[PDB]
């Protein structure tokens, strides 16, 4: 019996089989329907036909906000992508911390009542990333398309009082890039155009080590500019947008949020932990998720945390090259362990207890 | 946020500890562990926790990951037992091995009631406590190791 591991990102499904070193199916967590008001398309095919579709994400900031479309995503994952019968596979799902309880209750209900899985578990994403890095103690910064979360973990236990969350991540950065590209006279507005700008962001953006210096460099000459060919063949040029876009992670006021930036929040999370473990957290900051992939982000985090921390603190940022998949990989490892599976909710337990059982078994 | 309304409301509870303690009862490797002063060693082999024979204790394959339980009498009571649990990660160990070693270290900690203190020991970064476990010349690193448990997705 092989378990399935499905990391339902806000932006991307990562799905596959426990014991594999990578997800075998990775595709956009989108449902498309005709832009002019089978009748819908999912995933890669929706992307391929986006010229005629309006695209919608069933997950926003880590929370399922369209359950009917989320069911379509899961059905597509099992039957069209992995081509498995879900009633044959124990299934591991994932979630961001500090989600409302009802989210995992309904995940549990749908997995058992609709897909008839034999067993399932819902894991906290950052915990999986830490194990993927070979650690039991550290502080994870996880940032995908929907959520940026910080989870300090000591001797294998997450410290709930110190967990931080910011509903600011990759989709907000894409939207901001769409906005600031209007200054050059470009117009990216539609859901299909959002996907184009997401690609521009992934290919060309970076985090400046010193933002104000970089702004001056960008005005002094064209040395930082890059060109990009749109799907219609038009070639555009972008300049300081390359680093203004992800600067928002450090300065959330760029999008009108009063929140602390990702450096300050990491620091604040460490400072909520007992003093005697802080050195181990500062030396073990593990980054996971696609929004941690900007070139320069680890060096900027190192610089900013250094400025906040005591002057003698040893600080290290760990940025695994495969960190777009670290959550999934940690799930593949843990779901390969019989003792971890012993904790999973069985179909019989669900039949007798209902959705509330998820809170008594999944930690 | 409001932790009590959230999916982390039960983290840090006695219930969390109880569920994990029960899971740790399902690993044969821990049966009989930590019953007398000494050093017990296991190696991860394709996700499984496999004992290392005593004659090999202190020799570690650079391609592998291990769990080392050191049982000792604490200063507070010469007749009872305390524990340091070290997980040793070879320079060439694969990600499945190191992740399993980490998870199973926590599980052995759970099995022993939370008493062990955990130490992550990467080859070349071993703590003073880890270096002190083996007699003079006793710490030896060996070439190679067992094959990963992962299937490689092409
Ligand atoms: N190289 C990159 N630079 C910046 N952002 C990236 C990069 N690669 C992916 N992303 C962003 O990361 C997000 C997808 O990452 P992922 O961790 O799978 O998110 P999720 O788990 O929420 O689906 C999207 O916002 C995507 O645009
Ligand atoms: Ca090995
Ligand atoms: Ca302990
Ligand atoms: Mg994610």
């Amino acid at each position: 019996t092989t378990a399935l591991v499905c990391d339902n990102g806000s932006g991307l499904v990562k799905a596959g089989f426990a014991g594999d070193d990578a997800p075998r199916a990775v595709f956009p967590s989108i449902v498309g329907r005709p832009r002019h008001q089978k009748d819908s398309y999912v995933g890669d095919e929706a992307q391929s036909k986006r010229g005629i579709l309006t695209l919608k994400y069933p997950i926003e900031h880590g929370i399922i906000t369209n359950w009917d479309d989320m069911e379509k995503i899961w059905h597509h994952t099992f039957y069209n992508e992995l081509r498995v019968a879900p009633e044959e596979h124990p299934t591991l799902l994932t979630e961001a911390p500090l989600n409302p309880k009802a989210n995992r209750e309904k995940m549990t209900q749908i997995m058992f009542e609709t897909f008839n899985v034999p067993a399932m578990y819902v894991a906290i994403q950052a915990v999986l990333s830490l194990y993927a890095s070979g650690r039991t103690t550290g502080i994870v910064l996880d940032s995908g398309d929907g959520v940026t979360h910080n989870v300090p973990i000591y001797e294998g236990y997450a410290l709930p009082h110190a967990i931080m969350r910011l509903d600011l991540a990759g989709r907000d950065l894409t939207d901001y890039l769409m906005k600031i590209l209007t200054e050059r006279g470009y117009s990216f507005v539609t859901t299909a155009e959002r996907e184009i700008v997401r690609d521009i962001k992934e290919k060309l953006c970076y985090v400046a080590l010193d933002f104000e210096n970089e702004m001056a460099t960008a005005a002094s000459s064209s040395s930082l500019e890059k060109s990009y060919e749109l799907p219609d063949g038009q070639v555009i040029t972008i300049g300081n947008e390359r680093f203004r876009c992800p600067e928002t992670l450090f300065q959330p006021s760029f999008i009108g949020m009063e929140s602390a930036g990702i450096h300050e929040t990491t620091y604040n999370s460490i400072m909520k932990c007992d003093i005697d473990i802080r050195k181990d957290l500062y030396a073990n900051n593990v980054m996971s998720g696609g929004t941690t992939m900007y070139p320069g982000i680890a060096d900027r985090m190192q610089k900013e945390i250094t400025a906040l921390a005591p002057s003698t603190m040893k600080i290290k940022i760990i940025a695994p090259p495969e960190r777009k998949y670290s959550v999934w990989i940690g799930g593949s490892i843990l779901a390969s362990l019989s003792t971890f599976q012993q904790m999973w909710i069985t179909k019989q337990e669900y039949d007798e207890a209902g959705p509330s059982i998820v809170h008594r078994k999944c930690f | 946020y409001n932790i009590a309304d959230s999916n982390i409301a039960n983290l840090g509870t006695e219930l969390e500890k109880k569920v994990k303690l029960e899971a740790s009862q399902h690993e044969d490797a821990w049966k009989g562990a930590g019953k007398q002063v000494g050093v017990e060693i296991w190696r991860i082999q394709q996700f499984k926790v496999v004992p290392v024979p005593k004659k090999h204790h202190g020799s570690f394959y650079t391609g592998d990951s291990y769990i080392v339980l050191s049982t000792y009498h604490p200063k507070t009571n010469p007749d009872k037992l305390a524990y340091d649990v070290h997980f040793w990660l070879g320079a060439f160990t694969t990600q499945d091995e190191a992740g399993t070693a980490a998870y199973k270290t926590v599980e052995l900690d759970d099995y022993l009631g939370g008493l062990p203190v955990q130490y992550r020991e990467v080859q070349g970064y071993e703590s003073e406590r880890f270096l002190s476990l083996f007699p003079k010349g006793g710490l030896r690193i060996l070439d190679g190791g067992v094959e990963t448990g992962f299937h490689h997705v092409e």
